[PDB]
Formats: structure tokens, C-alpha cells, sequence
DNA sequence: GCACGTCTATTATCCTCAGCGCAATCAGCTGTGACTACCT
DNA sequence: AGGTAGTCACAGCTGATTGCGCTGAGGATTAGACGTGC
């Protein structure tokens, strides 16, 4: 029941739908209205909720009260959430039943032993002056488009492609991701592209040796059907969302694999990365700090000279969204 | 084993029951309790028959009064023999699990050629003369003259059956056609005559569609057998086509020449009643008038008799006496054989049909021929237009007619194509331990150009190059046989000629052997045999054919035969001949059927019928590809059977050739691992 | 009647309209018929003229 | 027998009854003005009706499929009875009332959207 | 008498128009995280 | 010093619109024979 095929939801044993449709605050579709009227007239056994962590919302909570069910079973992988609304989930649904021990889970070999990495790059002088000069929230793009971080990401991409490893590159701030992906001429998901284009890109991502690296803009921050990947490189993620980082780490496991996080020194990204890894260290993961990359000057990388690095300043300051 | 349905227990030869079979049994029991008709859809040719027979036997045991006679009409003789042997296996299982016999009789019916013991008529290959020779050898006059024991060669099986086979019945023992022939030859009886005598005291019987859809024989074979009976038409996705062809006749120069040749002999025999002797003589010239008239088309189903009553001024009533004349006058003339006589009978049948049935028909005359259009060929065909005409006598005489096949995806068009009142609307999708089929629709090629089989782009070079490249790089990933279907023979030959012109067909040849299906039956048979023997070893081969051909349904591509089935474009029937358009108009103004909707339904029905023959059996697996962007639209995907819809993910609906090849490689690589039962 | 696009008006009115041939031109190495107006029934002539004027 | 709503004369079968279940004989069949047939798209545009309002709201509205003179192979025009369409529109939107303001605010919103796009 | 350059010819074939149903597109609402300012 | 109302960057969803795809029917434009040079 998602207003896409309408496979006669009336008179069904198991019904599968999504949020934001059972709690509509506006006028509803006639067929959808009739389906909801039918659905609100009978009891439900074992109402299953997915991604329960984002249950305590303004409209998602009343979804529990808008339908009647006997048992409410919630499933999630990242129970961590800000705004301390997880306590509300104790009485909204029930108590925390089971919490898997990830360390012993990966010790059995059924979960990939991901070697977590936290490697930072120094801020180029052409960028740090502008970073310390501006404070009105325009510095988000500055450390995001750090030339040193760009070189590190390109080096990691090339190294892992040379050994035939599937790579997923997470990157928020899709504006930066545009010039981050078109520079290397690699597929990227802007996010409001289409439904078909994303599906075919992800479908040909796995069974193709020619292309094995993609860029994602906050779209992979949920439970999707992304294929198996061994390398994850996140750049300029959200502020302090431990849930987002835990989900991104969850997209790799299924040292079989390893994921890297790139941050800029002497910036808010350092504090953000420090405060958003406290969930995984409680889970047992340790983030090794990498300050030097072997063979950085062995091959040619982008932004080799200062000319294009200083040219990047004009285009990164060209936003002027006022 | 013993399956416990909600109000009965049914013995099943196989201990393990798939959920699809259980749901099918549930639905069929519901229909039988509903005392009404219905339509079903199953994806397996095998395993449906055993479940159907088991449920029928259980229902007969539970309710002997409700069900008395069973009909399992099928398409051809192999289906008849396989269902007979399946019933034999079921009966043997019941006997070994129960220990006592039951008075159930099961026989198979076919043509007199199939069931005959005279060695003087078997070697000949004349299906229109075997019945005539059988009638000449033994008939009412033969029985009358046998009293004096005339010394002349005649069939003697009946002369012994009428005195010895009309007293001993066959209460128990289901008999196959070979069993019937053996019993007849050991008892000196005709298998056909004992079959006729034994149908009354019988439990089940199987035969072809022609014994029920054709009114000229259904009444003789089924008149008062059982008022309350159950009939099922398995594999009847093309029931409308055969129903239309049942009341369809054709006329050519050969028919009229044969009639004018044989009427002189008939008159010579006569001069050695009068209401028809002079009546038959002048009928030929009215239809020969259209031979000398050079007109494109004449349509007048009601006014044809009006025009007949003008040139010769003949009443319409005596036409209705023509058919009943066949059994009366001819037997008085003592016809030696039906050779050189069938066109005269079919002319009378046509006259009776046009005299009686003219409400939903059309008369068409075509002065066109293949490669010799206008020399001398006015073909008159009394093509039927409504499929309900051939289906009324079975709906009004039966209670729970069931139409089931492997492709009945639109359940809303069959109840309105023919007058029908379904109460089921039931579909079933087979499930196994692994996905046995990987359907996918290939849109634009590597050049980002659509490969649609559009009429305006049939001669386009780019689409032909893309088709050739797809067939080449596909032939190297799926081994031991690929079955490709084209729209028509003309398009197929024009495509292969273009491929031969370029240096591309050699690349396919060096990978797999290419075999082309032609109209010749012997050539097609030998091509199929050599394709099978080439696919037996590692050579591999490609079988190129047409969707609307006798090879599409004549053979089944079981596992290891045709791992991939390719559809080169949506198969659309040719709009010419002014026959399809008449049916479209009739459906538009009568059943409110959209012309485009019906064309799409027919195209997708043929495509699914010719693509679903690659999966026969649970262990069988195969690949199915559609090489046309037009398949990508929902209006055509929705016409695919439900057991293929769920496996056609939205990810692969418009993917290019390279990604389709990659998907095929992954599917074949992952499907080769052992699975358990 | 020598009216341009008169056939289209006749087609929309389902009125018989046949092109009038007055000669043949041999331009381009081949003979092509020359069409001068359209021949329409006088009974429908009055109705056709008004319809053609409205269409124009 | 069926009693005509215009003349009251009993009849067995009529064109309107067969195609639209309308109890009106062919003698009183005013197919030119009162029983005018309009295309499906035209009815949806004029009366702002949706497919569910035409196929799912009881009673279901029947239609007559006729060939398109302009082009043969295109989808044939679906003709609905104007009286039934008007009755359904009145049942859905109430009457010839505020729906008229509704179409005005719809075109106003269209102008707002186009100026916003500009 | 032979071959080459030049003047002329008594009906055929190929690029562009026309209503409905499916898929693409935007408006409105919400989530999720941080940022920020004013009052108790 | 902490709580709350806004504000902003991305993302999701569903509810209308809203141009685009299904095929057949229209109006445009090289070779044979004669003069002549060898
Ligand atoms: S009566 Fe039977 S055995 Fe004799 S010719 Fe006919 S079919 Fe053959
Ligand atoms: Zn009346």
C-alpha cells in the first residue's frame, strides 16, 4: 500500500506500507482513503516497524495510535538518536529486548571485519584564510572542498580500484559532490535524479568490472539494497549524527573490508568526527589515525600545482547564496 | 499422500505437495462446490494434470451424484497420451495404497486413422479418405447384405463386435488407445466401435477440441452423456482462435473444379430425391460468378442469401435441408469412397451455415495470392467473427467449465471475448528453492538507439546492427541453444540477409550453429532434429523461428534445450487480408473492446506462449529476454502472466545490451550450483 | 472551383472532390499532370463555398 | 418491458438501454442534444472528473467505443452519455456551485506557478 | 560508313499530421541535524 | 546557564497536473536520338 501499483490491499493477510502515508495531515486519495478506512477497522497481529530509531517524530508517533495492533515489533540497526527521544520509545513500543554484540558477531566470521580508519588532511593555506575569515555558515563548503582531502580521496579511489575493490563514496553537500564527481568522471547520485536512473546505476554497479565506484549524497543513509562493498570513503557528512555514521558502516559489513573517513584538521570537522564515533567505539570499533599516505607523490593527482588550487577559491566562493 | 482438504481427503501419488498445487486444489474444490464456470492459470505443464485428476477422483468418490462424466480436452495427441499415462500411474498408486479395484473406465478418443486395425488403410496418408473407406467397408447396407453372406472384401470387425462386443462391458480398467487397439485386434472388434459403445458406461474420457467445438461431430459424440458434467480445457490460451477456425471455411479454384468434375459422375450414377438432384446442379454458377468478377471485397452476411435468391431465385428454406440430406441421399447412392467428394460436402456445409448463422459473421473475397497476387485466385472465406458461437453449446450443457493454461494473464478480457461468467479470477505463481527464470527487457543498444521492431524501422540499418550485436554477444554467455522468435518470416529473412551482408553473422556462426525454420514440415523436422543433436554436445546452436508458426507450440524446450529465449520485437499480426479488422470492428461495436487493447493482448499472449515453453519441470531453468523498448511500457508488462511478473524487477526494464549480458552471465553462473527437492 | 485547400474542406464535409486536369508538364524529364482547381457538384457548390470561406 | 421516461410506452429493447441502461425508447432518443455523446478527455476537462469517479463510483458509467475518423490506429474515442456525466458531476461536486470558483482558483494557481517558474 | 559529344523527355515516391493512457514533474508536508537568538 | 521558537542545508513521501508515446494517412519534386569528325 504505497500508491504505486495498488495490488488490491483490501482483504489481505500481510500488508506492507510505509510511514508518511498513514499519518497524512492533508486530503488523501480516494482509493487511499478507502484503503485506510478498511485498514482502521480490524485488529493487527505483530505490527512490524522498520527503522524504529526514527519513530519518535511529530507525525510518526501518532501512526502507532492511528492503527490498532496487539504486538508492536520494532527493528533497527542504529538505535542511537539525538534529542534524547529514545527514552520515549521505551513506552511508545516497548523495552529494548535484544542488542547484538557486534564484536563477537564479526568474530564468528559472518560479519565482515571492517578496519575502521579516521585519516585527516591538513588545510591548504589558500583555504584556511577564508575558513577563519568567514563565520556565517559559509565555511561548510570550505573544508569540504579541501584540495588535500581531494587528493587523499583520489589516491584511495585509485589504489582500491587497482586491486579491484568495490567502493561506495558517501558525501553530503551535493553542491560540493557535483564538482567532486565530475572531476573524476565517475557516476554519482544527486538524489533527486529519477527512480530509474538510480536503480540502473546501482544495478550495473555490482556486476561490472569496468565501473566499481559510485558517489552517494545522503541517499544511502537508510536501508536500501546496495550491493556488497569493501571500501567506504565518507567526506563532509552531517554534523554529529552517530546514526548516519553507524548506518554507513552498516552498508559495508555483510580484514575482509575497511572504510575510511576523511576530515580537515583545525576545523569543526575534527570535533564532529570525534563526537560521532563515540557510538562505534562503544560497539567495540577502534579508529586508527592516518596522517601520512604512502606514495602520495608516486603518481600524479589532481590539484598538483597551486594555480588550480587558487582557482578553486573563486568557484568555491561563487556560491554567495544571499 | 492423503491431503486433507476442508471437507475431504484426497490421495496423491507424490508425498511432497507444493503450495501452488495445494492452493490450486483449494480453488478447484471451491469452484466445484460453487456449481459454476471459471478460469484458472498455472505455470507448470507437468504436475497440473496429476492434481486435477486426483481432485476429480476425490470429488467423484465424495459426490457420485454431483459429478458423473469428466472431459479433459487437450490440444494434440501427445497431451492425450501423457494424461492417459498419468491417470494410469494415479490408478496404480491408488490400487497399491488401497488394495481393491474400482469400477472406473478411462479411454482416449482420436480419429479413425489413429484407431484402426486394417493393414490396407494404415499405410496411406489420406485423412479425408480413411473415414470414407471405413464407411464403404462397413455400414448399414453392409450389415443388411451380410445376412446373405456376400463374397466380397469388407471389414469384419463390426460383424463380430455387434454379436459379441455389445454384451460384455468393461466396468474396470482404464485403457489407452494402444490398449483399445490391442483389445480390438485380439477380440476381432473395431476399437472405434467399442469406444462408442463404452463411453456411456465410463467414468472419464479424453479427446481433442475438434470433438466439441465442431458442431458436426460434438452432437454425435456427446448428445445425452451427462447433463451434469465437468469439462476442462487445459492449455487453452488460444481457445478463441480455434473456436473461430471451427466455423471458418475457404474456397478456391480447386474446390469448384473438383465439384464440377464429380457432379458429372454423380449424375451418371443417378441416371442408372429429385428435390435435390436438380437443386445441386445450378448452385455452382452463383459462386463461380465471383470468380469472373474482378472486385476487391464484397461483404454482405445477411444480403448474401438475398443475392442468391435473385440470380437463381431459390428459397432459403431448402438450404436447411441440405445437411440432413447428406445422411439420407448419399447412403442411397452407395458412394464407393469419399475421395473426390469432400468439396461437395463442404459446399453444403457452407450453404447451411450461411443460411442459419449470419448474425455475427462476414463474407470475404480476396483476389490476392503470395508472390502471384493477380493471375487467377479469388478466395472466398466465410470467416467467423465471434468466439461465443462455438462456446455456447458447452456452456449451456455443462456446469463447471474451466479454462486453464500457462498464459491467461488478463482475466478480464476472456470473460468478455466470449460470453462467460467467471467466479474465480485465480492466478498462481510457482516457487522453488531458487529463481528458475530471469526475465528482462532490453531497450536501447550500446548506441543508445531503440531496437523496437517498428514497421517504419524494419529496413533501418542501426536496429538490425544492434540486433545482430545482441545475438552475437548473447550467444557467448548462454550455452547449448538459444531460441529466437521474430515477428514474421519476411522480417526474419530480411534480417538474416542483412546480417549475412555484413561481416557479423560469421561471428555468431563460429560460436553457435544457426538453424532457420521454414514452412516445409519435413525441412522443419530435420532442422529441429539436427538442432537437438547439436545441442546434445558442446557445439551449441541457435534456433530462429517465428512467434506465429507451427514450431512455436509444436515443441517444448525442456531443460538443456534453449536456455535463452529471445523475443525480437513485439509480435504483431499483419493487419492485412481484411480479416483482423473485421474482428476488431465486431469486438468494438459488440463487446466494446478497444482495437489497440485487443492487438496488444494478442501480441503479448503470443509472446508469453512462445516464451513460457523454456520452463518445464521444477529443476528446469532458463533465461527470457525481450528485445524491444515497447515491452517496457506498463500496458504490455501487465499482460504478462503473474508467474513471470514478480521476477521482472524494475531494475532491468530498459537496460542496454552490455548490462543485459552481464545480468545473464551472473544468473547463469549462480544457477549452476546444486540445489534440494 | 479554383480554391486552394478546397479538398481539405470537402474532406471535413465528406463531399466528393476530384482534381481537374487541364494539361501535362514535361519539366524535369518526366510528364506530370497539371491540376487546375477542383470539380465539385453544383448542388453542394453553394454550401462548399461558404465552408471554404469560413475555413480560410 | 421497459417504460420510457418521455412517452411512457413500454418497450423491450432500445439502444440507450443496451449501452447505458437508460429507460428511453428509440422514438424519444434525442441523441443530438439531450443524449449527446462526448469524449472521455472532454468530459474530464469540463467537469473535472477522475477515472475513479467514472469507473469506481456507483453506478458505473458505461461508454461507447467508436472509430476515430482522423486516424485509424490511434486509441478509439470513448463516448460517455452527457446526461450521466452531468449527474455524476453534480453528485460529486454538489452542483453548478462553488466548483465554478474552484476552476477559477485552479487557473489562478496555474498562473501563480508559471510566474514562480519565471 | 562508324563512333563520340550533345540536346531533350506524352503520370511515381518520399518527409510530415491526428486522442487517450502511462510516465514524468511540481506543490505541499515532514524528518534530521545543526545554528542562533531571547527570556526565565 | 538552560529551554524554546524559528531558520536553513539536504532527504523522504504523497497529492494532483502535464507533456509524451501508441501507429497509419496528407502534399512536395538517367537514358534515347541526332549532328559531326575521322
Ligand atoms: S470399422 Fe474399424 S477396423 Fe474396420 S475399417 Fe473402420 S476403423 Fe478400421
Ligand atoms: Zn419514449
Amino acid at each position: 500500500f504505497t500508491s504505486d501499483a495498488k495490488d488490491k490491499p483490501i482483504g489481505c493477510s500481510v500488508a506492507i506500507s510505509t510511514y508518511s502515508m498513514l499519518g497524512h495531515t492533508t486530503k488523501r486519495s480516494w482509493e487511499a482513503e478507502r484503503v485506510m478506512e478498511w485498514l482502521k477497522t480490524q485488529e493487527w497481529g505483530l505490527m512490524i516497524l522498520d527503522e524504529v530509531h526514527t519513530i519518535p517524530a511529530k507525525m510518526f508517533r501518532r501512526v502507532l495510535t492511528i492503527v490498532q495492533a496487539h504486538c508492536k515489533l520494532g527493528l533497527t540497526a542504529t538505535l542511537v538518536r539525538e534529542d534524547d527521544k529514545i527514552v520515549d520509545l521505551n513506552f511508545l513500543i516497548g523495552p529494548k529486548l535484544y542488542e547484538a554484540n557486534w564484536m563477537e558477531l564479526q568474530n564468528n566470521g559472518y560479519i565482515a571485519k571492517v578496519q575502521c580508519a579516521e585519516v585527516w588532511c591538513p588545510m591548504s593555506p589558500e583555504f584556511y584564510r577564508e575558513y577563519v575569515a568567514i563565520k556565517t555558515k559559509k565555511r561548510i563548503l570550505l573544508y569540504t572542498m579541501n584540495p588535500n582531502k581531494f587528493r587523499a580521496c583520489q589516491f584511495l579511489i585509485k589504489f582500491h580500484e587497482r586491486r579491484n575493490d568495490k567502493i561506495i563514496v558517501f558525501a553530503d553537500n551535493v553542491f560540493a559532490l557535483k564538482e567532486y564527481a565530475i572531476r573524476l568522471n565517475k557516476p554519482y547520485i544527486y538524489g533527486p535524479t529519477s527512480q530509474g536512473e538510480r536503480m540502473q546505476i546501482l544495478q550495473n554497479f555490482k556486476h561490472n568490472p569496468k565501473i566499481n565506484t559510485i558517489f552517494i549524497s545522503k541517499v544511502g543513509d537508510t536501508s536500501f539494497d546496495l550491493p556488497e562493498a569493501n571500501v567506504l570513503i565518507q567526506i563532509s557528512s552531517h554534523g554529529g549524527s552517530r546514526r548516519q555514521e553507524a548506518q554507513r558502516l552498516g552498508r559495508v559489513l555483510r580484514y575482509n573490508a575497511f572504510f575510511y573517513s576523511l576530515v580537515s584538521q583545525d576545523t569543526q570537522e575534527m570535533a564532529y568526527s570525534t563526537k560521532r564515533q563515540r557510538f562505534l567505539v562503544d560497539q567495540g570499533y577502534s579508529f586508527k589515525v592516518i596522517t601520512k599516505l604512502a606514495g602520495m607523490e608516486e603518481e600524479d593527482l589532481a590539484f598538483s600545482t597551486k594555480e588550480e588550487q587558487q582557482q578553486l577559491l573563486q568557484k568555491v566562493l561563487a556560491a554567495t547564496d544571499l | 499422500m492423503k491431503l486433507n482438504v476442508d471437507g475431504l481427503l484426497v490421495y496423491f501419488p507424490y508425498d511432497y505437495i507444493y503450495p501452488e498445487q495445494f492452493s490450486y486444489m483449494r480453488e478447484l474444490k471451491r469452484t466445484l462446490d460453487a456449481k459454476g464456470h471459471g478460469v484458472l492459470e498455472m505455470p507448470s505443464g507437468t504436475g497440473k494434470t496429476v492434481s486435477l485428476l486426483a481432485l476429480i477422483m476425490a470429488y467423484q468418490r465424495a459426490y457420485p451424484l454431483e459429478v458423473t462424466k469428466l472431459i479433459y480436452c487437450s490440444r494434440t495427441v501427445p497431451e492425450i497420451e501423457k494424461v492417459i499415462e498419468e491417470l494410469r500411474k494415479l490408478l496404480n498408486f491408488y490400487e497399491k495404497q488401497e488394495g481393491e479395484k474400482l469400477p472406473f473406465l478411462g479411454l482416449a478418443l482420436s480419429s479413425r486413422k489413429n484407431l484402426c486395425i486394417h493393414p490396407e488403410v494404415t499405410p496411406l496418408r489420406f485423412g479425408k479418405d480413411v473415414d470414407g473407406k471405413c464407411h464403404s467397408l462397413t455400414a448399414s447396407y453392409v450389415r443388411a447384405q451380410y445376412q446373405h453372406d456376400t463374397s466380397l472384401p469388407h471389414c469384419r470387425f463390426y460383424e463380430e463386435f455387434d454379436a459379441h462386443g455389445r454384451e460384455v462391458p468393461l466396468p474396470a480398467g482404464i485403457y489407452n488407445l494402444d490398449d483399445l487397439k490391442a483389445l480390438g485386434r485380439r477380440q476381432g472388434w473395431c476399437p472405434y466401435f467399442l469406444a462408442r459403445y463404452s463411453i456411456l458406461h465410463a467414468n472419464v474420457v479424453v479427446y481433442s477440441y475438434h470433438y466439441l467445438l465442431d458442431p458436426k461431430i460434438a452432437d454425435l459424440v456427446s448428445k445425452e452423456l451427462a447433463r451434469k458434467a465437468v469439462v476442462v480445457f487445459d492449455e487453452a490460451h488460444n481457445i478463441d482462435n480455434v473456436c473461430i477456425d471451427s466455423m471458418s471455411v475457404n474456397l478456391t479454384r480447386r474446390t469448384l473444379d473438383r465439384c464440377q468434375g464429380n457432379l458429372e459422375t454423380l449424375q451418371k450414377t443417378v441416371l442408372r430425391a429429385e428435390h435435390f438432384l436438380g437443386f445441386l446442379r445450378r448452385l455452382l454458377e452463383y459462386v463461380k460468378w465471383r470468380l469472373r468478377v474482378q472486385h476487391v471485397v464484397q461483404e454482405s452476411p445477411p444480403a448474401f442469401l438475398s443475392g442468391l435468391a435473385q440470380r437463381v431465385c431459390i428459397q432459403r428454406k431448402p438450404l436447411r435441408f441440405c445437411a440432413e440430406r447428406l445422411r439420407s441421399l448419399l447412403h442411397t447412392l452407395e458412394i464407393t469412397d469419399l475421395a473426390d467428394f469432400s468439396p461437395l460436402t463442404l459446399l453444403a456445409n457452407f450453404a447451411t451455415l450461411v443460411s442459419t448463422y449470419a448474425k455475427g459473421f462476414t463474407i470475404i473475397i480476396e483476389p490476392f495470392d503470395d508472390r502471384t497476387p493477380t493471375i487467377a485466385n479469388p478466395i472466398l472465406h466465410f470467416s467467423c467473427m465471434d468466439a461465443s458461437l462455438a462456446i455456447k453449446p458447452v456452456f449451456e450443457r455443462f456446469q463447471s467449465v474451466i479454462i486453464t493454461s500457462g498464459t491467461l494473464s488478463p482475466l478480464d478480457i476472456y470473460p468478455k471475448i466470449l460470453d462467460f461468467h467467471p467466479v474465480t479470477m485465480a492466478t498462481f505463481t510457482m516457487t522453488l528453492a531458487r529463481v528458475c527464470l530471469c526475465p528482462m527487457i532490453i531497450g536501447r543498444g550500446n548506441d543508445q538507439v531503440a531496437i523496437s521492431s517498428k514497421f517504419e524501422t524494419r529496413e533501418d540499418i542501426a536496429v538490425i546492427r544492434n540486433y545482430g550485436n545482441l545475438l552475437l554477444e548473447m550467444s557467448a554467455v548462454v550455452p547449448d541453444g538459444i531460441v529466437a522468435f521474430f515477428t514474421s518470416y519476411q522480417y526474419m529473412e530480411s534480417t538474416v540477409a542483412s546480417w549475412y551482408e555484413q561481416g557479423i553473422l560469421e561471428n555468431i556462426q563460429r560460436n553457435k550453429l544457426l538453424f532457420i525454420e521454414t514452412q516445409d514440415g519435413a525441412e522443419t523436422s530435420v532442422a529441429l532434429e539436427k538442432y537437438q543433436e547439436a545441442c546434445e554436445n558442446g557445439r551449441g546452436a541457435i534456433l530462429l523461428s517465428v512467434a506465429r508458426g507451427k514450431v512455436s507450440e509444436g515443441i517444448d524446450f525442456v531443460h538443456h534445450y534453449g536456455r535463452a529465449v529471445i523475443m525480437f520485437g513485439v509480435p504483431y499480426v499483419y493487419t492485412q487480408s481484411r480479416i483482423l479488422k473485421a474482428r476488431l470492428e465486431y469486438l468494438r461495436d459488440q463487446f466494446q473492446i478497444r482495437e489497440n487493447d485487443f492487438l496488444t493482448f494478442d501480441a503479448m499472449r503470443h509472446a508469453a506462449q512462445c516464451v513460457g515453453r523454456a520452463i518445464r519441470g521444477k529443476t528446469d531453468y532458463g533465461l527470457m529476454v525481450f528485445a524491444d523498448k515497447r515491452f517496457a511500457r506498463g500496458d504490455k508488462r501487465g499482460k504478462l502472466p503473474r508467474w513471470i511478473q514478480e521476477h521482472l524487477t524494475d531494475a532491468n526494464l530498459n537496460l542496454t545490451v552490455d548490462e543485459g549480458v552481464q545480468v545473464a552471465k551472473y544468473f547463469l553462473r549462480q544457477m549452476a550450483q546444486p540445489f534440494h527437492r | 472551383l479554383n480554391l486552394p485547400n478546397l479538398h481539405r474542406v470537402a474532406r471535413k464535409l465528406d463531399i466528393d472532390c476530384v482534381q481537374a486536369i487541364t494539361g501535362f508538364d514535361f519539366h524535369g524529364g518526366y510528364s506530370h499532370p497539371v491540376t487546375d482547381g477542383y470539380i465539385v457538384c453544383e448542388e453542394f457548390k453553394d454550401v462548399l463555398l461558404t465552408a471554404w470561406e469560413n475555413e480560410q | 418491458y421497459v417504460i420510457c421516461e418521455e412517452c411512457g410506452k413500454e418497450f423491450m429493447d432500445s439502444y440507450l438501454m443496451n449501452h447505458f441502461d437508460l429507460p428511453t425508447c428509440d422514438n424519444c432518443r434525442d441523441a443530438d442534444d439531450k443524449h449527446k455523446l462526448i469524449t472521455k478527455t472532454e468530459a474530464k476537462q469540463e467537469y473535472l472528473l477522475k477515472d475513479c469517479d467514472l469507473e469506481k463510483r456507483e453506478p458505473p458509467l458505461k461508454f461507447i467505443v467508436k472509430k476515430n475518423p482522423h486516424h485509424s490506429q490511434w486509441g478509439d474515442m470513448k463516448l460517455y452519455l452527457k446526461l450521466q456525466i452531468v449527474k455524476r458531476s453534480l453528485e460529486v461536486w454538489g452542483s453548478q456551485e462553488a466548483l465554478e470558483e474552484a476552476k477559477e482558483v485552479r487557473q489562478e494557481n496555474r498562473e501563480k506557478m508559471k510566474q514562480k517558474k519565471f
